[PDB]
């Protein structure tokens, strides 16, 4: 009640006094204003020019409470818009917070961790700026214990989250040496028993694997794939989501990198993923599948062996359109690099009808994708001399009607392929 | 074929 609902001008008055305790009192009052969920007066506090004062309070070693209160107040200012975070940075908060990482008071170093997390989370520039100030060493030292379980849950969760922000964002991606420096601790967090630490550890790994093959390799070589695959089967959605994202990122790389995902036993989880109630999970799982069917023939064969083709037929038959679109890609990739037998197996699974039905979609791009898949399947049928057997299949399900109509489509690329099919296999 | 590729801030409340 003492420091509850102060006016900004009273806070300004207490902070401008030459009384450290008065300043502490005013700072707490500011912290409480900024701690409210309904429109905290962040811009009002900034306009009052209180930031430089807060920053100086960070270095008041003899008055830890005011160190804590200002750190908390600055954290919440830094949690706002880019402009508001910039204000905190502009005040010299970065080095001051990094100095607090070594505080003997756990709740104060934690607040510093939290603050740096918000600053780094703004984007690439501030992220790299926090790194240049040398935040990584002191951050990792806080996690350098024989067993993470001895750390307070909240403390560990904050450390993990802040680290994940240091791994986040592109253009540019985090510095290579920074990633290398962080990875070993990150891998360790990836094995912790706490659901929130696991979720944010997966997000970190997902950020790191979201780039060129070299970035993917840095992570893969650390041997995290088996663990990712395991977390991929976790019950918690917040864990599955980032885990799937990471696996999805990894299979966009080389065939060898993709193979590690397969060897880890990832495909066995996909019967669930491809039928998951959360559409975002279905979409990303199908997307992941499309990048696997874009692999080698022995990898396509692994997809067949795990009985995932029927699941692709299902998603193609019924699913959120965005998911169905990833399924169309999955089939086209499959038919592009697959053997004749593998492609034939596709048809026997019933891929044709659900494929034809999606030719009624208004998305020009999916029509192009489907038409290419058809071409590929006919080419496989040509080597068997059974193109006609396919023509009847497509005709009986009302596919020919749609291909014919696609000749009067408005898009150049579409009708070209349409008539090519029409006059080559249907005349 | 080829392969196709694809909260940051937290306020501390009571």
């Amino acid at each position: 009640q003492g420091t509850v609902n102060w006016s900004v001008e009273d806070i300004v008055k207490g902070i401008n006094s030459n009384n450290l305790e008065s300043q502490l009192q005013a700072t707490q009052a500011a912290r409480k204003l900024l701690s409210r969920e309904k429109q905290p007066p962040i811009d009002n506090i900034i306009r009052a020019g209180l930031i430089p004062k807060f920053v100086s309070f960070l270095g008041k070693t003899d008055c830890s409470p005011i160190q804590f209160e200002s750190a908390w107040a600055l954290t919440n200012i830094a949690s706002g818009t880019s402009e508001q975070t910039k204000a905190v940075v502009d005040g010299g908060a970065i080095p001051a917070f990094i100095s607090l990482l070594a505080s003997p008071h756990a709740h104060i170093s934690e607040q510093a961790v939290w603050a740096l997390g918000n600053i780094a989370g703004d984007g690439s520039a501030f992220r790299d700026l926090v790194i240049k100030h040398g935040a990584i060493d002191p951050l990792l030292a806080l996690l350098a214990v024989p067993d993470l379980s001895t750390l307070a849950c909240g403390y560990l969760r904050n450390l993990t989250w802040t680290l994940s922000n240091l791994c986040r964002n592109k253009n540019p991606a985090p510095p290579l040496d920074a990633v290398e420096q962080i990875l070993p601790t990150l891998v360790r967090l990836l094995h912790h028993n706490d659901p929130e630490v696991l979720a944010d550890s997966c997000w970190a790994i997902s950020y790191l694997t979201d780039g060129p093959n070299e970035r993917i390799e840095m992570v893969v070589k650390k041997g995290v794939v088996p663990q990712l695959v395991k977390l991929l089967g976790a019950t918690e959605l917040p864990i599955v989501t980032p885990a799937l994202r990471a696996i999805g990122n990894i299979v966009t790389g080389t065939d060898e990198q993709t193979q590690k995902v397969i060897d880890a036993g990832a495909l066995a989880v996909f019967p669930s993923l491809l039928t998951n109630p959360k559409t975002n999970i279905q979409k990303e799982a199908t997307w992941t599948m499309s990048n696997i069917t874009a692999g080698r023939q022995d990898q396509i064969q692994q997809v067949v062996n795990h009985g995932l083709v029927p699941f692709l037929v299902g998603v193609l038959s019924k699913a959120d359109f965005k998911t169905q679109k990833e399924a169309a890609w999955a089939i086209t990739n499959y038919t592009s690099g697959g053997t004749v037998e593998q492609i034939v197996y596709l048809v026997h699974c019933g891929i044709i009808e659900p494929l034809m039905n999606l030719l009624s979609a208004k998305d020009t791009k999916i029509i192009q994708v489907i038409l290419d898949a058809i071409s590929n399947i006919f080419q496989a049928a040509e080597k068997l001399g059974e193109t006609e057997k396919l023509s009847i299949m497509i005709e009986e399900c009302g596919g020919l009607d749609k291909i014919e109509a696609l000749q009067r489509h408005e898009n150049e690329s579409v009708y070209k392929a349409s008539l090519n099919l029409i006059e080559k296999y249907f005349s | 074929n080829r392969k196709r590729r694809g909260m940051p801030k937290r306020q501390r409340i009571p």
